[PDB]
């Protein structure tokens, strides 16, 4: 009778154990990147879920050893359900990275409207640091982690950008002629918010040419400072 | 070096660059290759 | 942030903190560490409530909360607390940029 | 030297005049084409030249 | 045509080894030495590894065609396999040609091959590096006399093959300030020493 039962409560195990697999990756595999508190409240909502499964977990380990008789398949139907289980933790550990990267990401946003080209330089570097730190602390855990790790990556180009409206190497003219080109309607400063506008523009899409449109830039502020060297000396 | 006085040398660096050329010039050669075949190919078709 | 004065203010404040978390901030690594916890209480409550919504620190005014916790446990000292329960326990000191010492905190269950 | 590089360029243009002559005529056209007897009797004498 | 071209494929695999080889490093040698690197240890060695190589074929057939030594012969390039070796090599170059030439058999060659715009630009010439970089941004090749031993650290951005895309135009960064460059360059060292 202890099989019998067994095999029915095993079973019943490995569906749950299953169940709890898909829970914990929907959570892993849902990027915020901006969404916040939805996110954080589908994670305690797992929570719960996982706890449930858990219970059921001891009903099940209880009817086993109430069974009894040496049978191998009570204690494999357990052993589905703590892989289950451990699941769970991991996808536990990947939403908690997720908030740490909405508060770097919100820091952000902030620092947009904020601006300043002698604060943006110097928060560039240090997110920049912050980001690359927190990328390589990520490891293992279950799949679609990669997702999170790209939009992680795509933060990074956006700082490097920011970086270089920092410096003020580049004019109105620089800038219409790269926006030409990049045909964005946002100017190379036009407002607070333009942050976000600058994501709409791919980073990986839309870096070479902003790239070779800010190096041009460099150029041209190196060719302009000579010119005014030279307006000094004759002035 | 020891039969004349002239000096040859070789860097690891010389050797890395003869691979990357080898491997350029072998999909070169093989491309054009690769076309002519392919248009012999295309023609028997045609012919048969 | 639910700042306590003792082992029962610590436990009051982690028991009334039951969906998060309440971190019990039990003494400091000295150095005038009544100014330094509450200006950390501050931009940690930022990185806490604002930023993450996850957990409160209730910086124990000089007691015993830490050693009393840590013994309902079994499991400056730092006691995480879920429903009120002695759920994380860890102990050591930091200077005046304990931000590496806040980062290596980031992040025990 | 310049015989053998002259005859191969030759030899090339009516390889490409076989392929667009064949493909654009009729079956009923091909038979007694005139365009395509005389390619087959060029090819044949070139190659052995 | 099929079957020839399909051994053509493979025997143009263990061919362009050789070819590879020979350019990269055979160049500094003497005829003698030259010959006992591809003939007696190099080719030798390809047969044992089976690779598939066109049987008969040296490097002066396998680099380059019959048509293009006819035309270095009208160019004061001797029938002798050393400067038809010494000449395909500069053709097929990944990197740049540092010619050793007293007797200027190899400088008399590159002004026939090149004939037009070929700026002959002595390492001793005052505005020399406004000549060489107003050429690499819009000129058909360089040759650079003197140049006996220590090339001036002003070339060694350049030396580097290395050229670095800035989107669309391609730009390397020589001497103080960074000029455009454009494609099909060519930049002839010789060595009268």
């Amino acid at each position: 009778i202890i099989p019998l039962q067994a095999e029915e409560t095993q079973n019943i195990k490995r569906d749950l154990d299953i169940f709890m697999k898909e829970v914990e990756s929907f959570r892993k595999e849902f990027m915020q990147k901006s969404m916040g508190y939805e996110n954080i409240n589908n994670a305690y909502d797992t929570i719960m879920v996982y706890y449930h499964k858990l219970t059921a977990i001891e009903g099940r380990a209880l009817e086993y050893n109430n069974l009894e008789k040496l049978f191998e398949l009570q204690k494999s139907n357990y052993k589905q359900l703590k892989d289950c289980m451990n699941d769970l933790k991991n996808l536990k550990t990947m939403w908690d990275a997720i908030a740490l990267i909405h508060f770097q990401y919100n820091d952000w946003k902030t620092k947009p409207w904020r601006q300043i080209k002698a604060d943006i330089l110097l928060d560039t570097n240090k997110t920049l640091g912050t980001q690359i730190k927190n990328l390589p602390k990520e490891i293992r855990n279950f799949k679609g982690y990669n997702v999170i790790v790209e939009k992680v990556k795509n933060m990074g180009t956006v700082l490097p950008l920011v970086s270089a409206l920092h410096s003020e190497f580049m004019e109105d003219r620089h800038w219409s002629q790269l926006k030409q080109i990049t045909g964005t309607v946002f100017d190379h400063n036009s407002l607070s918010f333009y942050f976000e506008d600058i994501l709409a523009l791919n980073l990986y899409k839309y870096e070479n040419t902003v790239n070779e449109i800010v190096d041009v830039a460099q150029k041209e502020a190196k060719i302009e400072k000579k010119l005014k060297n030279i307006e000094q000396w004759w002035s | 070096l020891k039969l004349e006085r002239r000096y040859n040398y070789t860097t690891p660096k010389s050797f890395l660059e003869l691979i990357d050329f080898y491997k350029k010039l072998l999909t070169e050669k093989r491309e054009t290759i690769q076309r002519q075949i392919q248009r012999y190919e295309m023609g028997l078709n045609i012919l048969a | 942030t639910t700042t306590v004065t003792s082992e029962d203010h610590f436990m009051t404040f982690y028991n009334e903190n039951n969906k998060k978390l309440i971190v019990v901030d039990v003494y400091p690594g000295w150095s005038g560490p009544c100014t330094a916890m509450y200006p950390t209480y501050n931009q940690l409550m930022i990185s806490i409530d604002d930023f993450e919504k996850r957990i409160d620190i209730l910086l124990l005014d000089q007691d015993k909360l830490v050693t009393y916790k840590n013994d309902k446990f079994h499991a400056p000292k730092f006691l995480f607390i879920s429903e009120g329960k002695i759920i994380d326990e860890v102990l050591g000191t930091n200077i005046p940029v304990f931000i590496e010492k806040v980062n290596k905190y980031i992040p025990l269950s | 030297v310049k015989k053998q590089n002259e005859y191969a360029v030759t030899l090339d243009k009516l390889e490409s005049d076989l392929l667009q002559s064949l493909s654009e005529a009729d079956p009923a056209t091909i038979l007694d084409n005139t365009e395509l007897i005389q390619n087959l009797d060029k090819t044949k004498k070139t190659t052995i030249e | 045509n099929v079957k020839f071209l399909k051994e053509n494929i493979k025997s143009m695999i263990g061919d362009s080894l050789l070819a590879s080889a020979f350019v990269s490093y055979i160049g500094a040698f003497s005829a003698k030495l030259r010959l006992e690197l591809w003939k007696n240890t190099w080719l030798p060695d390809i047969i044992e590894k089976g690779i598939p190589i066109t049987e008969g074929i040296e490097p002066l057939k396998i680099l380059t065609t019959e048509a293009i030594k006819s035309k270095w012969k009208n160019e004061g390039l001797p029938a002798d396999p050393m400067s038809l070796e010494n000449a395909a090599i500069i053709t097929a170059c990944a990197r740049w040609p540092l010619i050793i030439d007293p007797q200027l058999q190899g400088s008399t060659w590159i002004r026939g091959k090149q004939g037009e715009n070929l700026t002959t630009i002595s390492l001793s010439q005052p505005k020399w590096l406004g000549a060489l970089t107003s050429s690499i941004s819009s000129g058909r090749a360089v040759l650079i006399e003197g140049i006996q031993q220590e090339i001036d650290a002003t070339l060694d951005p350049l030396l580097q093959r290395a050229v670095k895309k800035n989107g669309n135009q391609l730009q390397l960064e020589i001497g103080g300030d960074p000029i455009d460059y454009d494609p099909n360059f060519k930049l002839f060292l010789m060595t009268k020493l």
